[PDB]
């Protein structure tokens, strides 16, 4: 029925962000690994993905800004002081060897995603390696060089009066937010830790829009520990209110597997079934939809968790036992598609404070009739 | 015939095996990548710098495929 295609770079995984930096590209490795000695490729149409120029990339962000991620190397970086500064690349964005490559390696997909749901080359476009929401007009952020969202989200404006941005990472997503916060073009849903300054420090829930696109952006603020069942409960009325209401030609989905519980960053208790469970969900609208990755730094539980939204996706049941492969020994000692990864810690989000915020949003959501 | 000129890949296991059939490091090149990292952790910079037929790509991929066994 639906026609998946699925974006397998072989290359996108081949980088490291530095030692002690909890970002690895090499998750994307697994994940495809995984991915093929499943066979989920035989129910997809899988492309080499195009690659992006500063061409793409400046149709967001500034000509200096690209300029300066092209040139910077961890050679010649002694004479760039003021530079790293300014853009802030150096401490959560690195400078490692091949930076710039990477960045047009994952846009390029996003890209190339956007274009084939336009054209209506297929249903829904995968791209794990995307999603890195973080990224600013002209600065760095959080782990992301390069926003291949917002950049894939002009194209679809292209032809779609109406994009709905769906962010499942823990993370607010602050740079896709801020580039589309005037406009209700774009309605932003981001779902987040906030709170005691837990990185970028913002998605508070009074932040609705402004301008034109006042009540067209919506942030749902939660404390550690959000478990499967609550979860589900805020987002699913969530997102089918703002489906009906807001009434998106198009879906966008940010996908981060750092809302899964013992993820080396983040402090939610969600299950890889749970996580699933909302892909699924945002799945059966029947919107064209790109699927995007993003943070994940439990690489083990990112791979499966991305494997699993996979299967999901191309609707077929995969078994619980992982197919031998040359990433086999990761998933020790369990070697299942499903480990646990209960934190088995308190959940901080009281039916008060969830019901508070149900409240607060529902009261927004009206403003769309 | 296993990738389009558009990048259709026909054959996605054909391409992914086709990425393994190249691990083939010698055992100098073995040797100098362990010496050069435990000198230098993670500098796959570093590394590929002191390997005639390595990049830092193939480096990175090569950490990966054996740092288990
Ligand atoms: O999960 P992996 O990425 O395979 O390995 C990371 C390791 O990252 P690497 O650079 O080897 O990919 C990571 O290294 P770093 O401290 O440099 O992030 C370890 O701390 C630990 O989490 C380690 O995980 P562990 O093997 O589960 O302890
Ligand atoms: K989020
Ligand atoms: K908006
Ligand atoms: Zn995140």
């Amino acid at each position: 029925a639906k026609t998946v295609a699925y974006f397998y770079d072989p290359d996108v995984g081949n980088f490291h962000y530095g030692a002690g930096h909890p970002m690895k590209p090499h998750r994307l490795a697994l994940t495809h690994s995984l991915v093929l000695h499943y066979g989920l490729y035989k129910k997809m149409i899988v492309f080499k993905p195009y690659q992006a120029s500063q061409h793409d990339m400046c149709r967001f962000h500034s000509e200096d800004y690209i300029d300066f991620l092209q040139r910077v190397s961890p050679t010649n970086m002694q004479g760039f002081t003021k530079s790293l500064n300014a853009f802030n690349v150096g401490d959560d964005c690195p400078v490692f060897p091949g930076l710039f490559e990477f960045c047009s390696r994952y846009t390029g997909a996003s890209l190339q995603g956007a274009t084939q749901l336009n054209n209506k080359i297929c249903d829904i476009a995968i791209n794990w390696a995307g999603g890195l929401h973080h990224a600013k007009k002209f600065e760095a952020s959080g782990f992301c060089y390069v926003n291949d969202i917002v950049i894939g989200i002009l194209e679809l404006l292209k032809y779609h009066p109406r994009v709905l941005y769906i962010d499942i990472d823990i993370h607010h997503g602050d740079g896709v937010q801020e580039a589309f916060y005037l406009t209700d073009r774009v309605m932003t849903v981001s779902f987040h830790k906030y709170g005691n300054y837990f990185f970028p420090g913002t998605g508070d829930m009074y932040e609705v829009g402004a301008e034109s696109g006042r009540y067209y952006c919506l942030n749902v603020p939660l404390r550690d520990g959000i478990d499967d069942q609550s979860y589900k409960h805020l987002f699913q009325p969530v997102i089918n209110q703002v489906v009906d209401f807001y009434q998106p030609t198009c879906i966008v989905l940010q996908c981060g597997a750092d809302s899964l519980g013992c993820d080396r960053l983040g402090c939610f208790n969600l299950s890889i079934r749970g996580h699933g469970e909302c892909v699924e969900y945002v799945k059966s609208f029947n919107i064209p939809l790109l699927v995007l990755g993003g943070g994940g730094y439990t690489v083990r539980n990112v791979a499966r968790c991305w494997t699993y939204e996979t299967s999901l996706l191309v609707e077929e049941a995969i078994s619980e036992e992982l197919p031998y492969s040359e990433y086999f020994e990761y998933f020790a000692p369990d070697f299942t598609l499903h480990p646990d990864v209960s934190t088995r810690i308190e959940n901080q989000n009281s039916r008060q404070y969830l019901d508070q915020i149900r409240q607060t949003i529902f009261e927004n959501l009206k403003m769309l009739n | 015939k296993f990738i389009n000129m558009n990048g259709l890949m026909a054959d996605p296991m054909k391409v992914y095996k086709d990425r393994q059939v190249m691990n083939m490091w010698s055992e100098q090149e073995k040797e100098t990548f362990r010496e050069k990292f435990m000198q230098h952790p993670k500098n796959f910079g570093l590394i590929a710098s002191f390997l005639e037929r390595k990049t830092v790509a193939e480096c990175v991929l090569y950490y990966y495929l054996t740092k288990k066994n």
